[PDB]
């Protein structure tokens, strides 16, 4: 009983600030989460699975955005993390595109009768 | 109303007289052309559209419509010209590219334009069956160069569509045309071809190829010959089964005759001591032969060729002979499960079908199997069977049936526990076919026994949860086993009612349910479409791109199954679901399973109560125009039955509160109903309360509570005996035999001892205090987990 | 065409592919397989092998 939303996020952001590359570690942390999401969803629920991949990307993007905003412009370590942040944003929006287009394509193929 | 030529012409003349310019007259020409086409005046339609095209040359719809007019006249070259012009003006018309290719191939296959249009169509519709047919037609004209390209095309289409019967037949015919008989045989033997055994043309082609191969190799003792003879007997059995279902009686006789001769030819090669795979298959196929012979006799009675009475005993002997064939003894040879498990699945299917048909044909006569053995299990009975099946076409020596020994038949009635095991085996071959499931469910229903649907559904759908926490969801991914169980219970019930309404004029010797091959469709095409959509989605067998359409079919009819808003169900279906789930749930030893079944039973009772109020008010129940389950007015709930159903709903609510461990709320609820079933549940509660107190060293307070529980138990058991003594019809409403009530009453008297028989305190005078507060049977809305650890659940399932 | 790009990227040097991109490619192929879409099996096997080798490392 009662209330997670502000202290856990501060601890995780502070732990990743101790890693030599917080962008690579954010990417690595998502490998078990992607497999877990794949195993939890039956083959009939493929679009709920993509929505869960989008959500998993968005959680890490939000964490990395908080890290990048807290740092003074000009440290070479954070240019790599900013590049990985952009690549994870590109991954998230690519999953959203896949969900939109393949949902329409599959639904259309069922309605052509 | 079709407009007359004269009405159209008056309309055209008026519309032409009102037009200010020749251009304005021609602009109306497309509308006039459509009106003349609806009148079948194709010449006037052509003149009208040609006059429109001369003003609007860039309209694709006018050129398309002119092409359709030329096509109806058989002027294919002008039609193709008009369609090309329409396609040039609007390239989005993909359908027109296919139609141009079809028309060119129909006109002249040797036209070099045909290859261009077929290849252009192939890019627009990859893997279309019509494009495969057009490419086949083109390549078949090109000789040897066409042969290699046709082979490559067939391999590509079989890779895209392995289960296409037509493409598979064409590959076999292409091997036969090149004298490559060994490759035709190898292709027929492929394990992926088992899915094609439901098609009569495929099985007949396999039979043809294997007979031709065996004829070509006569004299060579090869291991391959025994394997091909094995698969030939299987393919002959499939041809008989499919001909029994899809063809007339005469074709079924000819199919069975060819199978009889095939068995006779193998009989000399099968010595009774050889545990060879061919010998095992031969005895299995002997059982199938008699099962199919019995089915053919019942088919002849159904076509009115012979009376039912004359063919029941001969057909029952054939099913007896089929039932008694021993199952193949599986040696689990570690390493190649695909071949021997299939004959065991066939044996389970034969034994299930033949055993249920023996019980159906006996009509409950105890000595029926004995009378049949004495009458027909002899050489005279064999000669009568041969005459019924083949007339004068086969002699006793030229027939497998005439040469077979049927004198060693056991007087064995099918056991229900063995049949339940055989039914679970038969489900593997039918892969969850709704006709098979409904047929088995009807057999059990005719025996007045609940079908073991839970076991069947766990075998077909091993990954589907038993229940869902989201009954208000209509999402296809939220389906549970209980949604499938109520679906099957309603299908079986609606099939049973449909068989009764059709049977009110039928011969008393007619079987209540016919064998599967000759049995009419037991369900509606909507029930089929829903079940096949569920099956295809859950098993991941759905065709690519169809999954959105399948989800929409499921989502619509899942609202009906869960009794959501405007479900349109007949009340009698909800009563049958609640009763079926109550009986199944009460028979389960698992607390969690009992709770799920009782929870779902109570859900349907809660949905039924407002409909019973409408029936009490003499209001009509809304019927859907196309219902998932047909309404049967012979089962409409009468106003007299409403009270007994309200009392049954209250019992089911009290049973759920008992299963939830709310024993006190359940006692109060049962005491309120004042029925034998409620008194029985009260007696069981007080007996269990006494057994929980029974520990070998009780304090005096616990000894008084123990005695009070036994006195309450004795009180309710006596009320059941007193009501049974007044009305012996109550034995049908009791959950247990009346003997079990007497045995429990006498055990409770022994535990109370003789010393208390004379002091009855007035068992009902002191609970006349607590007024009317509507007991809200609230299911918990989902409030977040707050763990308070201080009540260990007191209810262990002993 | 997407499978041809994946084949080119794997050929130009397996060690230059970022870990998130190999993850994404793998899960996209599993998605296509779940939908019954025909992908080039040879390239699908090579993406999976390269991702498995990354997980080992």
């Amino acid at each position: 009983l009662d209330s997670p939303s502000f202290t856990e996020d501060i601890t995780l952001s502070a732990v990743m600030l101790q890693e030599e590359d917080p962008g690579e570690a954010a990417t690595m942390s998502m490998y078990p989460d992607f497999l877990k999401s794949f195993l939890e969803h039956p083959s009939s629920a493929v679009f709920e699975l993509i929505e869960q991949y989008e959500a998993t990307c968005n959680t890490q993007i939000t964490l990395l955005k908080k890290i990048v905003k807290r740092v003074t412009p000009g440290q070479q370590k954070f240019s790599k993390t900013a590049s990985i942040l952009w690549l994870l944003q590109q991954e998230m929006v690519t999953w959203r595109l896949i969900a939109a287009l393949y949902r329409d394509r599959i639904q259309s193929a069922l309605e052509e009768e | 109303m079709r407009r007359s030529k004269a009405e159209i012409q008056r309309y055209v003349e008026n519309a032409q007289n009102s037009a200010s310019s020749p251009r304005e007259k021609s602009m109306k020409g497309f509308l006039f052309a459509r009106l003349y086409y609806e009148a079948k005046e194709y010449e006037l339609a052509k003149r009208s559209v040609s006059s429109y095209i001369s003003v609007q040359e860039r309209d694709p719809k006018a050129h398309r419509f002119l092409g359709q007019l030329f096509e109806i006249e058989g002027n294919v070259e002008k039609a193709v010209g008009c369609y090309k012009r329409s396609l040039e003006l609007n390239p989005t018309q993909k359908d027109l590219t296919l139609r141009i290719a079809e028309l060119i191939c129909t006109l002249n296959i040797k036209d070099g334009r045909a290859e261009y249009w077929v290849e252009r169509a192939s890019k627009l519709f990859p893997g279309s069956p019509e494009i495969y047919r057009l490419k086949e037609q083109l390549l078949s004209s090109q000789g040897e160069a066409g042969w290699n390209q046709l082979f490559d095309l067939i391999q590509a289409e079989l890779f895209a569509r392995p289960n296409d019967v037509y493409v598979n037949l064409k590959l076999v015919d292409l091997f036969l045309s090149n004298q490559r008989l060994e490759e035709a045989v190898l292709h027929c033997l492929k394990p992926e071809r088992r899915a094609l055994r439901t098609d009569i043309e495929w099985c007949s082609c396999v039979v043809r190829v294997f007979k031709e191969y065996l004829a070509s190799k006569q004299g060579q003792k090869n291991t391959n010959m025994r394997m091909i003879t094995k698969e030939l007997l299987l393919a002959q059995c499939d041809v008989v089964f499919l001909t029994l279902s899809k063809k007339d009686v005469q074709k079924s006789k000819e199919a069975l005759e060819r199978f009889d001769q095939a068995l006779l030819s193998v009989k000399q090669s099968v010595s009774g001591t050889d545990a060879s795979d061919l010998s095992v298959t031969f005895y299995e196929m002997r059982g199938h032969y008699y099962m199919h012979a019995g089915t053919l006799l019942l088919k002849m009675a159904q076509s009115c060729e012979v009376q039912w009475k004359a063919l029941i005993e001969p057909a029952a002997l054939c099913y007896l002979l089929a039932y008694q064939v021993p199952k193949p003894k599986s040696k689990p040879v570690k390493g190649d499960d695909n071949g021997q498990g299939f004959l065991e699945e066939l044996a389970f299917d034969r034994q299930s079908k033949s055993g249920h048909l023996l019980l159906t044909l006996s009509h409950g006569k105890q000595n029926f199997i004995s009378e049949i053995i004495e009458t027909f299990a002899n050489q005279c009975g064999q000669s009568i069977l041969l005459k019924f099946l083949f007339e004068d076409n086969l002699s006793m020596q030229d027939s497998f049936m005439g040469s077979d020994d049927i004198s060693y038949v056991e007087n064995r009635v099918p056991d229900l526990s063995e049949l339940s095991q055989h039914d679970n085996g038969s489900l593997r071959i039918h892969n969850g076919d709704l006709q098979h499931l409904t047929w088995l469910g009807l057999q059990w229903h005719f025996l007045s026994t609940l079908p073991p649907l839970r076991k069947w559904l766990k075998q077909i759908f091993p990954r589907v949860p038993q229940e869902t926490s989201r009954l208000e969801s209509n999402i296809p991914e939220s389906i549970c086993l209980l949604d499938l169980e109520v679906f099957l219970l309603a299908v079986v019930q609606t099939s049973y009612l449909q068989l009764q309404d059709n049977n009110t004029t039928a011969d008393p010797n007619r079987p209540r349910c016919l064998p599967l091959p000759i049995c009419k469709q037991l369900f509606t095409d909507r029930q089929r479409s829903w079940w096949d959509a569920v099956y295809s989605l859950i098993t991941k067998k759905a065709l690519p791109g169809t999954s959105a359409k399948l989800r929409s079919v499921i989502q619509h009819d899942l609202t009906t199954l869960r009794a959501q808003e405007k479900h349109g169900l007949q009340p009698a279906v909800l009563v049958n679901w609640a009763r079926g789930l109550h009986k199944t749930g009460y028979s389960l030893n698992s607390f969690y399973d009992q709770k799920e079944y009782m929870g779902r039973c109570v859900h349907y009772w809660k949905k039924l109560l407002p409909l019973l109020d409408l029936v009490k008010q003499k209001k009509s129940i809304p019927e859907p125009v196309d219902p998932l389950f047909k309404h049967f007015h012979n089962k409409d709930i009468k106003v007299s039955e409403v009270k007994d159903l309200e009392d049954e709903a209250c019992i089911a609510f009290a049973t759920l509160d008992l299963v939830d461990g709310k024993t006190e709320d359940a006692i109060i609820a049962f005491e309120s109903v004042k029925n034998v079933v409620a008194y029985w549940n009260l007696a069981l509660i007080y007996q269990r309360k006494a057994e929980e107190i029974e520990n070998d060293c009780l304090p005096a307070e616990e000894q008084e509570e123990f005695q009070e529980c036994l006195l309450k138990c004795k009180g309710f058991l006596k009320m059941i005996c007193d009501e049974y003594s007044a009305y012996p019809s109550i034995a049908t409403s009791l959950p247990v035999p009346v003997e079990t009530v007497f045995e429990m009453l006498d055990s409770v008297k022994q535990s109370l001892g003789e010393a208390m028989d004379d002091h009855s305190p007035a068992f009902m005078e002191n609970h006349s205090v607590l007024t009317t507060s509507a007991i809200k049977h609230s299911t918990p809305s989902p409030t977040k987990l707050t763990i308070s650890p201080s009540k260990s659940a007191r209810f262990s399932p002993k | 065409g997407l499978m041809d790009e994946f084949s080119e990227w794997l050929s130009n040097g397996k060690n230059l592919l970022l870990g998130h991109l190999l993850r994404f490619m793998t899960h996209l192929l599993l998605f296509f397989r779940t939908l019954g879409l025909q992908a080039k099996e040879e390239v699908s096997v090579e993406v999976l092998k390269t991702y498995i080798q990354r997980l080992i490392n």
